[PDB]
């Protein structure tokens, strides 16, 4: 009650001060993000699904662990933060973007993940929005799928286009879901992916791949 | 593995 109440509490206000820095820089993005570092330099991005409990800020440290279990004010908070991984940058986007999160049946963080892998909820949520200091972009899901640790959906950059375009096409060959969304190697992607505790004994993740696309 |  005392974490829970007051962690939604803090959500909520976040939330709120994202929204209306978002009406107020009707064409920019970046003050938005210069604003929201203000409150923590670590704040790359945010995450946002319309109609879910997915509307957080996107986190990112030097390590995968920085903010497992932190969240956006560096707080020690068991389900953490949503996080990119520590590989990526956002200026000029890698090939494949990858963002972590918790899935512990709350409807927080990346419970919404699990929703994916029904095709009448990915229908109704093909689009996931995602902003950052360099722009305004969608997220237009075309793979949603179960799978193990012992499997690398993990790849950030490629050797040439072949590598690339093996991992796109087992990617949508991985997919639970039916998607009209053409990739190709010209492409970049972001990768959500649900994140367990350290040292956990569960090994499934539940992975959604998506196609960014620039909207600014 | 990293942590994921």
């Amino acid at each position: 009650s005392m974490e829970d109440k007051q962690e939604r509490a803090n959500y909520e206000k976040l939330q709120q001060k994202f929204q209306m820095l978002m009406s107020k820089h009707q064409e920019h993005v970046r003050p938005q993000f210069e604003s929201l570092e203000k409150i923590n330099k670590d704040i790359v991005g945010w995450i946002k699904l319309s109609g879910t409990s997915l509307n957080y800020p996107v986190l990112q440290g030097k390590t995968n662990h920085d903010y497992l279990n932190l969240d956006f004010e560096r707080e020690h908070r068991r389900k953490g933060s949503i996080f990119m991984d520590f590989r990526n940058e956002l200026k000029n986007l890698n090939h494949n973007t990858i963002l972590y999160g918790h899935h512990v049946g709350d409807n927080t963080m990346f419970d919404v993940l699990e929703d994916y892998l029904k095709q009448s909820f990915y229908e109704k949520h093909k689009i996931i929005e995602f902003d950052n200091k360099y722009g305004k972009y969608q997220l237009q899901v075309f793979s949603a799928y179960k799978t193990t640790t012992k499997d690398n959906y993990i790849r950030t950059d490629f050797e040439n286009d072949q590598d690339y375009q093996q991992f796109l096409d087992e990617t949508k060959r991985k997919s639970v879901i039916n998607s009209d969304v053409n990739v190709t190697v010209k492409d970049r992607i972001m990768t959500l992916s649900t994140c367990e505790d350290a040292y956990s004994e569960t090994t499934k993740r539940i992975v959604v791949v998506a196609k960014i696309i620039k909207v600014s | 593995n990293p942590q994921t």
